[PDB]
RNA sequence: GUUCAAGAGGGCGUGAAACCGUUAAGAGGUAAACGGGUGGGGUCCGCGCAGUCCGCCCGGAGGAUUCAACCCGGCGGCGCG
RNA sequence: GCCACGCGUCCCCCGCGAGCGCACGGGGUCGGCGGCGAUGUCGGCUACCCACCCGACCCGUCUUGA
RNA sequence: AGCGUCGGGCCCAUACCCGGCCGUCGCUGGCAGUCGGCAGAGCGAGAAAGAGAGUGGCGCGGACGCUACGCCGCGACGAGUAGGAGGGCCGCUGCGGUGAGCCUUGAAGCCUAGGGCGCGGGCCCGGGUGGAGCCGCCGCAGGUGCAGAU
């Protein structure tokens, strides 16, 4: 016949073009939603130091979720111990990045390993460079490049995470799914520092570059990025 | 009208100059044939600054110019008329070349029908 | 194949596949099984324990045609003949049993490891061991000696 | 640079047969086929038993495959071996088996014929049922061999029952010093 | 069978011709002339040939007929086209296609008519 | 010098023995000659029986 | 294979002859070079003199 | 002067390197010799030294006893005849 | 300023419209050009010699170490 | 152009980044679908599965392709003595097949500031010398590859 099959498969064709729309409109109205959330989620800050000092006392802010690790010097003659732990975060390689969620248990490694590393807090700006430029996921095994949310849809779609601003939302809102979220992500390959380095053997307040060197971080990344 | 082939690339060739063995230019009895030394106190196999380079792998060469000649075209060694159809297909890409211990006489027919085919001869005014 | 072999690539390097401290020297550890007792006891106590000592009684003159034996299990006692033989036995409704001579096929114990099928059977061996016998007693038929 | 170890990276199970022989190159190419077009698990596991050597394909017993069928819920159910199929004179009666196999030997092939049973080759096996369906699996015993009585923890030690290698038993060949108590010690 | 001596011949057969990290094959009804199970000739039971005529001018297709595989003396048979270039390619066109023969050889058979006319007509 | 295991065993190969070996490259022709002879004598003695 | 076909007889001046005769089994037999070419290989070496300094 | 040839002339077929003579070329105070990178000059080669044809189309100019369709004869392929 | 717009029906309160162009879009194209040339000029990596700049201790071996 | 405390700027490693190329490993990845007047050319897409049977209400046309011990696509890596393994259209001498193989219109060997190939082992063409035998492909066997050893 290939008549009521033409316009059967002409149906089919409009239905999956009406529904990859549908998922476009879905994913704008997140992503708006959450800008009004970062607006309001940064004056309040403030707000509670305005009104705290009018009173008199003080606004001690929370502590910090989340670090950006560096490491910052190389492969040889290292001992043991360090190497374990250094693999376990995975960073194999120098002027390697990575993500890791805060507690107890993940500072003590990173005391143990204080003078090969740089970190700190990042911003939300540096968050976005990071991703958006040299983003590649791990999938079947293999570093391929975070160019169309289809490649999240498949491994992600399970956890609502279905484009690169539910990613972000999570990884600066610690949430849930963090563990899944980062272990997707491809040790982040750093070039070299642009500018320089004051002196990669000592301490930060030594003058030195290692250990935690807070908001600093930004500086440090918009200089090797 | 020289022959020309399906396509004229670019021929780059990483390297030209030879691989000559260590100490060839000092004495005879050593040949420039490359031998790889496997002493214990050597330099060259311990890559010492200035010495002679050793081979490896990544020299090889792009595999769509691999065996190429300038022209565009391949060799393929022949002894005799019979051998010439078999490339009456594969026309424009190989061209044959003649053997050098096959005569004049036989020469002659051998360019006269490889003209007749339009395949190309490296080697048509070899003898006369 | 001496192409095949391994001398032809080690053509070059140049001990030839034996070491430079510890050379291909000519004996280096002594000849034969030496040092057995002293210096070797170990490979002979690890995996070869026993190789020393006296054990048992001296017997001169020994003829192993004396002591010839050889055994069949039960378990193929019906494979020396052929199957029409098995066959008409069901059906001979009067039960008669078929004469087994395992002699002439060259067998001259009869061992009891397997289990017989249910059908009489007249067996002319030399030897029997006590679980053989009983077990044809069950199934029926008995057991005709002969030297 | 990186710090990883490049020790364990290649694989060594077989990819392709050693043979040279035609007719199981064929049924190769048949089952790379079937494997990768299909979805079923079983073309694989064909596959991989394809290649193995003769040790690793050993023969099965006609008993063991009998009594596996006898096993309830099986019945009316194709066997599938990739060894031979020996007889066993030691089992009367037979059953009517179908039967698949790369070698059958006559006597066998004898048995299961005037019982009134089957026997398939691969070629007509991938016609009847390309998937698999209504098929017990079988493998003979890969340690049956005398050899794995040498192996394990060595004699002269501390339970190991363990043939050790030896030109000929009798009473003066190994039996003294490391196994009588009286003589030295035993273990 | 077809497969069986494909697999037999592909290595051992004295037809190949193999050097300059070249190979060949010199059978009469090979067209490409490449040692392979499709172009193989003499295998089949449908086979093409396309060769000049045995006098100087001309062209014969030779097909192989199904009946007789164990008699060559009846398999194949010749024919001879001496006709203009086009209405040649006409006919050897529909000669192979509306009888569903052996269409995979249909392009390459038609090149090598083409460069055989070329030959029998005038050099340069 | 034994690598950890082997049949222990006592070859006899100490004495001279390169020097006395016996090659057997005589007998397809030693068959002949027995054949030849045997075949003679048959001839000889017609009538009696060949075996003896 | 199971099929056996019937093979015509020629004269010895070359035409055919009415008889025909059938295909014997053994023809349909399987091909196996590696066997052919290890027996080969394995014969030839018996047909050998000795050679010896 | 023989011989096709003494470019085989009685330790005489072919006649390499080490070593020497001469000729030709180039150069020359940190012994010579080397790798990489370039330049200059020689050397011969390219049988270079006014530069691609191929299909198809459009147009203008020639010519051959020529196209399709049917009939006859032969052959092959296929047949849910 | 809004990725807000049949009618009827449902809830809280008052499965086929076709058509045409643009491009920071799944890895470069021009539908753009110019000079030289038949007896002294063009090309010729390598291979022949010379020059200059930088680099550079003679091989094999035993050896903790040449 | 010394000593102590410091700023900006600036210099280059076979390290780091982006890109090109070789080989290997892994994905036990993909490809027999070249299904053509018996035709209708798709099955990469966020979501367990079918372009499924039925039954009531003119012009004769369509490139390449696949030696599957092949071709093709994706990522990641590459120092190496003593030592081990794989592939060698690397090379030597001889044997059974095979090339309607070559050759006095000049073989082998040898010489060469000629043209070229291969990462390399080595090999092919031109020229000169020489005057009778030689090589390619599939298999087999070995007294089979030199710088050294007073
Ligand atoms: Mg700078
Ligand atoms: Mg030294
Ligand atoms: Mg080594
Ligand atoms: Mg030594
Ligand atoms: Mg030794
Ligand atoms: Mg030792
Ligand atoms: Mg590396
Ligand atoms: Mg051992
Ligand atoms: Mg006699
Ligand atoms: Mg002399
Ligand atoms: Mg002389
Ligand atoms: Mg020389
Ligand atoms: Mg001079
Ligand atoms: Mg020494
Ligand atoms: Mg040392
Ligand atoms: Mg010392
Ligand atoms: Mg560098
Ligand atoms: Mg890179
Ligand atoms: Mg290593
Ligand atoms: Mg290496
Ligand atoms: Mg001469
Ligand atoms: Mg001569
Ligand atoms: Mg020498």
């Amino acid at each position: 016949n290939f008549a009521e099959l033409k316009i059967k498969r002409l149906r089919k064709k409009f239905a999956q073009k009406m529904l990859r729309k549908a998922r476009r409109k879905l994913i704008y109205e997140k992503a708006k939603h959450y800008h009004k959330e970062y607006r309001q989620m940064y004056r309040t800050e403030i707000r509670m130091a305005r009104m705290a000092r009018k009173a008199g006392n003080f606004y001690v802010p929370a502590e910090p979720k989340l670090a950006f690790v560096i490491r910052i010097r190389g492969i040889n003659g290292v001992s043991p111990k360090v190497r374990k732990v250094l693999q376990l975060l995975r960073l194999r390689q120098i002027f390697n990045g990575t993500f890791v969620k805060l507690n107890k248990a993940s500072i003590n490694m990173l005391r143990i390993v204080e003078p090969y590393i740089a970190w700190g807090y990042p911003n939300l700006k540096s968050v976005n460079e990071l991703i958006y430029k040299r983003g590649y996921g791990k999938i079947n095994k293999k570093r391929i490049a975070l160019t169309d949310n289809t490649l999240i849809a498949r491994s992600l779609g399970k956890y609502n995470i279905i484009c690169m601003e539910d990613l972000i939302h999570e990884i600066y809102t610690v949430g849930k799914h963090f563990k899944e979220a980062n272990n997707f992500l491809w040790p982040f390959k750093l070039s070299s520092p642009r500018g320089g380095m004051k002196k990669k053997t000592t301490h930060f307040v030594e003058g030195g570059d290692a250990g935690n060197r807070e908001d600093q971080i930004n500086r440090l990344i918009r200089r090797m990025n | 009208a020289a022959l020309r082939p399906l396509v004229k690339p670019k021929i780059v060739k990483k390297r030209t100059k030879k691989f000559i063995r260590h100490q060839s230019d000092r004495y005879v009895k050593i040949k420039r044939n490359w031998r790889k030394p496997r002493g214990i106190d050597n330099r060259v196999r311990r890559r010492f600054k200035g010495q002679i380079l050793m081979p490896n792998i990544g020299y090889g060469s792009n595999k769509k110019t691999k065996h190429m000649l300038p022209s565009g075209f391949r060799k393929f060694l022949v002894h005799n008329v019979k051998e010439l159809e078999v490339l009456l297909m594969c026309n424009k890409s190989y061209c044959a070349e003649i053997a050098h211990n096959v005569s004049s006489k036989n020469r002659k027919a051998i360019v006269e029908r490889a003209a007749q085919l339009a395949i190309r001869v490296t080697n048509p005014n070899a003898r006369l | 194949p001496s192409r095949l072999r391994k001398t032809r690539k080690l053509r070059g390097h140049v001990s030839h596949g034996h070491g430079r401290i510890g050379k291909h020297r000519k004996h280096p550890g002594g000849r034969g099984n030496a040092g057995g007792m002293h210096h070797h006891r170990i490979n002979f106590d690890k995996y070869h324990p026993g190789y020393f000592g006296k054990v048992g009684m001296r017997h001169y003159h020994l003829k192993r045609n004396q002591s010839f034996c050889p055994t069949v299990n039960l378990d193929k006692l019906w494979t020396l003949v052929s199957e029409q033989t098995r066959v008409n036995a069901a059906k001979n409704k009067t039960g008669a049993a078929p004469i087994i001579d395992v002699v002439r096929s060259g067998y001259y114990k009869v061992l009891g490891k397997g289990k017989l099928p249910k059908q009489p059977v007249i067996v002319k061996a030399k030897f029997f061991s006590r679980r053989a016998e009983e077990k044809i007693k069950g199934v029926g038929g008995a057991c005709v000696l002969v030297a | 640079g990186v710090d990883i170890r490049h020790n364990k990276d290649r694989k060594v199970r077989r990819k392709e047969p050693k043979s040279q022989d035609i007719y199981l190159r064929l049924l190769v190419k048949l089952y790379r086929f079937l494997a990768r077009r299909t979805n079923s698990t079983f073309n694989q596991v064909v596959l991989k038993r394809l290649f193995m050597s003769r040790t690793n394909r050993p023969p099965l017993s006609l008993s063991r495959m009998i009594r596996k069928m006898k096993l309830p819920g099986r019945e009316n159910k194709t066997a599938v071996v990739v060894g031979t199929v020996t007889d066993d004179v030691r089992v009367q009666e037979v059953p009517k088996l179908k039967v698949c196999a790369l070698r059958v030997t006559s006597r066998a092939r004898s048995r299961i014929l005037k019982a009134g049973g089957k026997i398939l080759t691969f070629d007509q096996l991938a016609l009847d049922s390309p998937k698999g369906r209504g098929t017990v699996l079988l493998s003979g015993p890969r340690k049956g061999r005398e050899v794995y009585r040498h192996f394990g923890k060595a004699p002269g030690t501390p339970h190991s029952h363990t043939k050790p290698y030896v030109r000929s038993k009798g009473r003066k060949f190994e039996r003294a010093r490391g196994r009588r108590a009286s003589r030295g010690y035993k273990n | 069978s077809a497969h069986l001596q494909w697999m037999v011949v592909r290595n051992c057969s004295s037809f190949l011709i193999k050097r300059n990290k070249q190979t060949y094959s010199t059978e009469p009804n090979n067209l490409k002339a490449r040692n392979s199970f499709r172009y193989n000739g003499l295998i089949h039971r449908k086979t093409v040939g396309v060769e000049p005529a045995a006098d100087g001018k001309g062209v014969v297709v030779v097909m192989k007929r199904r009946s007789g595989q164990r008699k060559p003396a009846t398999s194949y048979v010749r024919t001879t086209i001496n006709k203009n270039a086009r209405a040649t390619l006409s006919s050897i066109r529909h000669m192979i296609r509306k009888n569903k023969y052996h269409p995979d050889l249909r392009m390459a058979a038609i090149r090598r008519a083409s460069a055989i006319l070329r030959s029998q007509k005038p050099v340069m | 010098a034994p690598s950890r295991n082997g049949m222990i065993l006592k070859p006899h190969f100490h004495k001279d023995w390169q020097r006395r070996v016996a090659t057997w490259f005589n007998q397809p022709a030693r068959k002949i000659r027995r054949r030849k002879a045997r075949q003679a004598r048959a001839r000889r003695i017609a009538p009696r029986p060949a075996a003896g | 294979a199971c099929a056996r076909p019937l093979i015509s007889v020629y004269s010895e001046k070359g035409e055919s002859s009415g008889k025909n005769v059938t295909l014997p089994a053994v023809f349909k037999a399987p091909i196996r070079p590696d066997i052919v070419n290890f027996v080969h290989t394995n014969l030839r070496k018996n047909n050998r003199q000795p050679y010896a300094v």
